[PDB]
């Protein structure tokens, strides 16, 4: 083939913006989408449900698959923007329950300061660091090569063969070097207040703030001090390359009118629909867009709004305890 | 062919009318021995050469140019290889990832 | 004004035509024949066209002609423009569209400096021409 | 009546024109005049020559004016 | 005169148009914009405006008309310009342009052949009525 | 051309969904007039043609407030080098970009 050829790749930063686009898209007024979570499907399918494996009916996106859904919907909850949050993969420094506790690739964000085996500063904060460099020893990445720098040119991912003693101790970029001792040049990036970490962060993911909550104070997030050639560089959601978002809601918040049915027989399939219209008595009424807080699905028009996601799952009967949690973590 | 952008299409492919080459090639003619009103230097160079080096310019002497818009050069167009059913047959460019 | 240029080779393929240069020509025509009436817009061709609308301020000003108040009911008016007195304008008064008690005054839309500050006007005079207003600005019922 | 475009210029080879856009202007220029006096005209200066020709009805109808005869033979 | 064809349109990269036949249309936007209005234009818009200088013999005619000076002290002059069985001319004379004894004179710029050697035009007449025409050459103050 | 569709009032207007559009492209007109520098006899316009988001003005002297950049065809200088975040990248080895020849870029995303 002889022709002009161009080699192009979308940057990862495109994703985080797209993520930032789904957030802010939640609001009351028009042009702001409103998402609902739906459960429903009270009646059991087959008899092999409640057994092991066996799979559910695989859900389809056709019109027939939507119609029945609206007939079985037991209840719904409206997602408010507050209960949605950004998230990133968390690597706790020097934790033995996750791979490579003492070793780190060229750039990997790693939280420290939480749990005793990493100490660094006190006054909590759950400090986080990007790690800009590594000791040079040990064979790494493509083919053989030998040395770090040559392995850093020609692409490559260099894994240090020397355990990194002690966590990153400082508040500012490139905390390594400056002493005969080893370690490598971690770079502070923000902080996580203790109050949010007990709620908003699970052990799989650590929250990173929306470029909003960083306003109405930065300090709570330990971002109060920064180089910032720009007046702000305010949103750091780009700095981490945060690729994903996470939802959380308590099942006490979802609204079941019947209130004895979801408990006795589980909701077998969950789907999330967008922009439902309110109940219209007859096609004599103008189209209104759904607001307030609960919506017994009787008050939702059938096929009223489009549905981005369907799940089919075995019965997942729910206890009425005031804590059980939805997750539904989006990867945008 | 005819007057009004003669013989609109063939009706076989519809769209725009065919174009016959007409007068083909040769010298660009001397221009009216000056061609430069003020003999100015226009955009990094004098007016007598350049200042209008473009091989395609309206003469008023033909209906080839129409109005407003632009004329598109279809000899060189960067052609998406993989795409919708239509496609530009043999492609001009190709995207090969790393 | 009998001075106008027709722009270059007129016909077919050729090597003859104007250098894109023409527009410069076609630039001039619109200039000249705009300088025809520099500000001027006569009503007389359209003279009764405009005012038929209700209580029309009907600004013909600075130059233009305007009005009838044809069907009247209009309680109509006309307007002025400010000074600068280059001696150009026209105005259609009640024109050839049958006037009625709607009448008007040159003071009854906006005076600026014009109309001479005189006020109101009489009932249907229409037949032939009622008024020419004046060129420039400052003027009474126009002589 | 003086509100019309300039429609670009020839400076050297140069750039800024509208380079065939100006029709939408050029039109307005014409569209200024042929409609500015548009439903009417000046009859007197061009309404002179013709009727030096025959007496024939010579329609001037519904705009301007035409036949002054400026000479003998029946005046039309 | 409502006769001119609008030369089509554009459409982006383009389909159909002039094909260099635009001026051969467009030049015609000039004809009924000339040979309808061709020779005698409207002076009295710009035809009081050119005498702002003195008694000088500025001669406006062969088309329209010019000199009312807007002002006194002009000692205003005039010419009707030549003869020859045209029938085309007019002017504003003083009108709203106000000249005190500045007058203007059909002599003053040397009317020459026709006009019957009749003197001038009014002294300060300025306001209201005006010195109007010389049809072809000939006027004895044809106003 | 709607109001023929009774299924419109079913789910509000809008329909980009029913078509299953699922793809977006934007284009840009590069006119050598806006960049008279660069466009000289010999400019070779070698590769690199990006995209970006939300840039900023020169700021004059660095201490100041900052403004969102709304004016077309900003020069490379005045942009606060590396303002905004780069959302796309491409390399097309020559192109041409001679004067008086506009340039039309089509880029197509499925997002």
């Amino acid at each position: 083939d002889s022709s002009v050829i161009y080699r192009a790749i979308v940057t990862s930063k495109f994703r985080t913006e797209k993520m930032l686009n789904f957030y802010n898209s939640i609001g009351s007024g028009p042009d702001k989408n409103t998402i609902f979570i739906t459960f429903g499907r009270s009646e059991p399918w087959s008899s092999n449900e409640n057994e092991v494996g066996f799979a559910p009916p695989y859900p389809t996106d056709s019109v027939l698959g939507v119609t029945d859904m609206w007939t079985h919907m037991m209840g719904t909850v409206k997602v408010l923007p507050s209960m949605l949050d950004a998230v990133i993969p968390r690597r706790d420094w020097g934790d033995t329950r996750y791979p490579d506790p003492y070793t780190f690739r060229i750039n990997d964000i790693v939280v420290c300061n939480s749990a005793p085996y990493n100490a660094t500063e006190s006054g909590a904060g759950w400090l986080v660091y990007r790690c800009l460099d590594v000791p040079d020893t040990g064979m790494c990445s493509i083919a053989s090569l030998t040395d770090k720098d040559e392995c850093l040119k020609l692409g490559g991912k260099w894994t240090p063969s020397a355990r990194s003693m002690t966590p990153p101790e400082g508040r500012g970029d490139a905390e390594g070097t400056i002493e005969p001792g080893d370690g490598y040049v971690w770079e502070y990036l923000f902080e996580i207040p203790p109050d949010v970490s007990i709620n908003r962060c699970t052990n799989e993911y650590i929250v990173v703030p929306w470029p909003e909550e960083l306003k109405e104070d930065p300090t709570r997030w330990g971002y109060e001090d920064n180089l910032t050639w720009q007046q702000d560089d305010f949103g750091l959601i780009y700095r981490v390359k945060a690729n994903t978002i996470r939802f959380k809601a308590y099942l006490d918040s979802v609204y079941f009118p019947e209130a004895a049915l979801p408990g006795n027989k589980g909701f077998r399939q969950i789907s999330i629909i967008t922009n439902p219209l309110e109940a219209k008595a007859h096609p004599n009424d103008p189209n209104v867009k759904a607001e307030k807080d609960y919506y017994d699905p009787e008050d939702l028009m059938r096929h009223s709004g489009e549905m981005i996601y369907m799940e089919n799952r075995p019965p997942i009967i729910m206890a009425m305890d005031q804590t059980e949690e939805i997750n539904i973590l989006f990867t945008f | 062919k005819l007057t009004p952008t003669g013989e609109i299409e063939h009706d076989s492919v519809t769209g725009e009318a065919i174009y016959e080459p007409g007068p083909m090639a040769g010298v660009k003619y001397p221009l009216p021995d000056d061609y430069n009103a003020e003999n100015n230097n226009s955009i990094f160079q004098g007016q007598l050469p350049s200042e209008r080096r473009k091989l395609m310019s309206p003469l008023f002497d033909a209906s080839g140019t129409t109005f407003a818009q632009f004329r598109d050069l279809v000899n060189k167009r960067l052609k998406d290889n993989i795409g919708n059913p239509r496609d530009p047959e043999n492609p001009t460019q190709v995207k090969i990832d790393e | 004004m009998k001075q106008n240029i027709n722009i270059g080779n007129v016909v077919d393929d050729g090597t003859g035509d104007y250098l894109r240069k023409g527009g410069i020509k076609i630039n001039e025509n619109f200039d000249e024949l705009y300088y025809e009436l520099g500000d001027g817009d006569v009503p007389y061709s359209a003279g009764a066209w405009k005012t038929y609308n209700a209580s029309s301020g009907q600004t013909l000003t600075a130059e233009w002609g305007k009005s009838y108040a044809i069907n009247t009911s209009s309680g109509r008016v006309t307007i002025n423009l400010p000074k600068g007195t280059v001696n150009d304008y026209n105005k259609v008064i009640r024109a050839r569209d049958v006037f009625a008690t709607w009448n008007v005054n040159p003071v009854t839309l906006v005076a600026a400096s014009g109309d001479t500050i005189k006020g109101s006007a009489v009932p249907v005079e229409i037949n032939v021409r009622f008024s020419d207003l004046e060129l420039v600005y400052c003027a009474p019922g126009r002589w």
